[PDB]
């Protein structure tokens, strides 16, 4: 048994990370991705 | 590329078609114009306390002395109303006008050329942008490159040789664990370290983290082949 | 980048607990919603205006646990879990030098009943009807996404902005700015020590220059001042008569009878009315004031912060290497770092 | 050197152009490649 109901929470402001960064360390992209995206101006 | 923009763009179709509100930033646009007007049109409805607001019952019913002194409470409620509606409105042309300077910069930067500027031409490397007209408004269709499938590799800010310190002309140097590359910034592509890979300054004491690798020289083995048939004219010349 | 999010009740002000007054203020019709919508219009939109210049990265990034970056000191801009608030050291240098007249956080009456409610103006407008709603995001929030724009920034330069975060060492990171502004790299690593002795001497005038003076922060503190003022102004306006008997309506609902007490009765709402159609303009005029103000911010972080600018005198004077973000009381302040 | 500039034309177009050596990195170890095969034509003289 469930029902929808009105929750409070407090928002969450984006998903957690720590970037893995070390003094020799460097990350390179292998690949790419194209991406189209709208944008919306009146 | 040709395949990841054509798949791209073929959501646009989808994010436009699924949703009802992704044009909502245009519909506001109509919806606040016609709630101005709509209540501009209900404000007729009010007395200002005049003892009624149609103003042929105060011509129907009273003689002129008193007459226009009920005309005059609707005449002063009414042109507060206009003088609300058009303050209002003046005060939202001014926000459209910085939208539309908005709009004719991106249109300049964005569609007309290719942006440096981080973000204005929406979230990647900003390749190019189409222009697509809406009612009140232009959708831009930017599209970018977004960088995907990195690898961790190590690295160092200088490669020393013959005790002087190498720095890359143009991208970063990197190791797989074993062996040490240039490559470009922003796309794994690793080339040998060369003399042409890399420009030269100083002896390896100043550089913090320099490491230690051979540097190959372009010129050097096709000069030593060049040695090698120089030699072999000059054992062969013991013969005449 | 926003603006104190007001509230008004319009029977409140005009005429409040009193229906012989509410009964005229229907002759008037829509003018109450009007100025409610105006400024529930404003009110959202200090919101969004919080939201675009902060809000900018995808994900809430970390710092390492060991905090070198090839020399450069950060730890006056970076957060300290000492502090119940999680603000950097030059933010709480900020969140001192702007002092708000009134936050927007709940009032328990046990404040306004006693002798505080003649000594405060803050209890006396909440009397009248008009209130301060609280921002969306807390003081902690927004210093939290500037954490985040901070982290990012440090561990791994622009590429936070365009992708994922890639990690790279500071002084690379550095030097990637060096060929940017057309010096070539070699003149990072052979001055290195030296570049890093010069910012961290830098970052450290910048918090003896916040702790000596308050006048710099004019520009926020001019905001909260103008937001004041006008609650004020709009308080005030209450003890004018506008050519009727009195100024207050116990006196002329006491003293008269329906009649003519209605006669005094539509001088006062005209005149109050009046005093709201005012302060509206002047908010919604400061609220576009703003706007052009938060879509300024937003365009120096995402150009300042998540990239390099080429942009002449646009990210500081100098040419430009960087820029840190740190949050203020209805603000933002850049640290833009220029050779 | 001839790695750090480029050529164009000649020397009666530009206004305010100077006279000087330009270097070529690749002529002191051609040269040097020189006294290696001379060195060796010397010697070869008594085989
Ligand atoms: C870079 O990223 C590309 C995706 O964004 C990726 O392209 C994709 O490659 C895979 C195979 O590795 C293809 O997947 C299909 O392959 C065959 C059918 O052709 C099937 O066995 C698989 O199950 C699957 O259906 C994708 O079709 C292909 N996508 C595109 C648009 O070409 C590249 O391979 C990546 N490049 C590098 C160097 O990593
Ligand atoms: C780091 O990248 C290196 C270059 O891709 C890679 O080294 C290469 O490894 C292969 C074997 O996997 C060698 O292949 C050679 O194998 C024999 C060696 O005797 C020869 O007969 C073949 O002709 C062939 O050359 C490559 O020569 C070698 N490249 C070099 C320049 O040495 C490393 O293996 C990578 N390391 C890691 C940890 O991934
Ligand atoms: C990177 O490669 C460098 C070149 O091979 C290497 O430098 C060498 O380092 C050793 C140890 O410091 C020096 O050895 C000398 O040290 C003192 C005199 O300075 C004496 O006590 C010793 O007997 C000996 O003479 C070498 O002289 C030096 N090489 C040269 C050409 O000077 C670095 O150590 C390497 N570093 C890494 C991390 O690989
Ligand atoms: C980055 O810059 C910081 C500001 O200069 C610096 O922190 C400061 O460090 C000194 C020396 O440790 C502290 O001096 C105090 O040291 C102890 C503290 O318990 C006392 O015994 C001393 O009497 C003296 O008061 C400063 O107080 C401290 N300042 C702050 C704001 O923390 C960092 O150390 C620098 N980072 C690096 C890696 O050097
Ligand atoms: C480039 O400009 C730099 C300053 O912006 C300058 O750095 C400063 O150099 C002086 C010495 O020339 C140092 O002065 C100290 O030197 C020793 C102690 O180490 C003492 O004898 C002196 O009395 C004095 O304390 C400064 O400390 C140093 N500043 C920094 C931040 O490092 C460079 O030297 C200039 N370089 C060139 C090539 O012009
Ligand atoms: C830069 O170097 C050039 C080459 O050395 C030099 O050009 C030479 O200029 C002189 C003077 O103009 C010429 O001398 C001739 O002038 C007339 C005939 O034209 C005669 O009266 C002279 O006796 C003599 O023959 C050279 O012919 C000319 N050489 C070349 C190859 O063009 C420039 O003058 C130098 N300029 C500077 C500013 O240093
Ligand atoms: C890059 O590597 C880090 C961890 O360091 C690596 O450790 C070895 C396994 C080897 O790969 C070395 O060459 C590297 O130095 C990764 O960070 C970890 O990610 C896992 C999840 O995948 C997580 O559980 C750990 O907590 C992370 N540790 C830290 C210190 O952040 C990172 O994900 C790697 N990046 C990429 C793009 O693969
Ligand atoms: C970076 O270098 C410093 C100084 O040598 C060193 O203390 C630190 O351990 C290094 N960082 C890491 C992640 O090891
Ligand atoms: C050796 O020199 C003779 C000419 O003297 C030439 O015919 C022959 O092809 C040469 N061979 C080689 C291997 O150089
Ligand atoms: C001359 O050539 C011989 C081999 O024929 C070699 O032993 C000798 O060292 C060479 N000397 C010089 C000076 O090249």
């Amino acid at each position: 048994v469930a029902s929808q109901s009105i929750i409070a929470y407090t928002m969450s402001l984006g998903a957690e990370n720590s970037v893995a960064y070390s003094n020799n360390s460097i990350a390179i992209p292998t690949n790419f991705t194209i991406s189209v995206t709208t944008e919306i101006l009146p | 590329i040709a395949n990841q923009f054509n798949s791209a763009i073929g959501k646009i179709q989808d994010s436009l078609s699924s949703t009802a509100s992704a044009l909502g930033k245009l519909q506001d646009v109509v919806n606040h114009n016609a709630q101005a007007l709509n209540t501009l049109v209900k404000q007729l409805s009010s007395k200002f306390g005049a003892i009624s607001s149609v103003l042929n019952d105060i011509l129907s019913r009273l003689d002129k002395v008193e007459a226009e002194v009920q005309i005059d409470r609707l005449i002063t409620g009414r042109l507060q109303s206009l003088q609300t509606y058009v303050t209002q409105q003046l005060i939202r042309a001014a926000e459209i006008r910085a939208s539309a300077n908005l709009a004719a910069t991106k249109m300049s930067e964005c569609v007309l050329g290719q942006s440096k500027r981080v973000d204005f031409c929406g979230k990647g490397y900003h390749l190019m942008s189409f222009p697509q007209s809406a009612p009140h408004g232009v959708v831009f269709l930017h599209v970018t490159y977004v960088p995907a499938q990195e690898k961790n590799f190590t690295t160092a800010p200088a490669i020393c040789h013959d005790g002087k310190a190498h720095f890359p002309r143009e991208g970063v140097f990197v190791s797989n664990g074993t062996h040490w590359f240039v490559t470009q910034r922003n796309f794994y592509e690793p080339q040998i370290i060369t003399t042409d890979n890399t420009f030269v300054s100083g002896n390896c004491d100043v550089v913090i983290g320099i490491v230690n690798n051979t540097v190959y020289d372009p010129l050097q083995p096709e000069l030593d082949s060049f040695k090698e048939e120089l030699d072999k004219y000059f054992k062969n010349h013991t013969s005449p | 980048v926003s603006m104190t999010k007001t509230s008004v009740d319009c029977t409140m002000y005009i005429c409040g607990d009193s229906t012989e007054c509410s009964n005229l203020l229907l002759q008037y019709g829509s003018f109450c919603t009007q100025l409610k919508r105006a400024l529930t219009g404003i009110a959202v939109e200090q919101d969004k205006n919080t939201q675009e210049v902060f809000a900018q990265v995808k994900q809430i990034y970390k710092t390492p646990p060991i905090k070198y970056f090839g020399g450069f000191n950060f730890s006056q801009i970076l957060p300290d879990p000492s502090k119940p608030s999680k603000r950097s050291f030059i933010e709480d240098l900020l969140f001192n030098k702007v002092t708000l007249a009134d936050a927007g956080f709940i009032k328990q009456y046990g404040d306004c009943l006693g002798d505080i409610a003649a000594r405060d103006l803050i209890c006396a407008q909440k009397f009248n009807g008009l209130t301060v709603l609280p921002p969306l995001l807390t003081d902690e929030m927004i210093a939290q996404y500037t954490s985040a724009l901070l982290a990012g920034t440090i561990t791994s330069g622009w590429t936070f902005g365009a992708g994922a975060a890639l990690q790279i060492p500071f002084a690379m990171q550095m030097a990637y700015r060096f060929n940017g502004i057309g010096v070539t790299q070699n003149v990072l690593y052979e001055n290195q020590k030296l570049i890093a002795n010069q910012f961290n001497s830098a970052i450290g005038k910048i918090q003896d220059s916040l702790s000596s003076t308050a006048s710099a922060l004019g520009k926020l503190q001019d905001v909260v001042n103008h937001n004041a003022q006008a609650l004020n102004t709009l308080v005030k306006q209450l003890s004018s008569k506008f050519g009727a008997i009195s100024s207050v309506l116990n006196d002329i609902l006491s003293r008269l009878d329906k009649v003519e007490a209605e006669v005094q009765i539509d001088r006062l709402i005209t005149g109050r009315l009046q005093s709201l159609q005012t302060y509206v303009t002047q908010q919604l005029i400061r609220a576009a004031e703003i706007r052009a103000s938060a879509n300024l911010a937003a365009t120096k972080m995402s150009e300042c912060v998540l990239g390099q600018s080429k942009r002449v005198d646009f990210c500081g004077k100098g040419y430009h290497l960087m820029s840190f973000p740190q949050s203020a009381p209805h603000g933002v302040v850049f640290l833009h770092v220029t050779y």
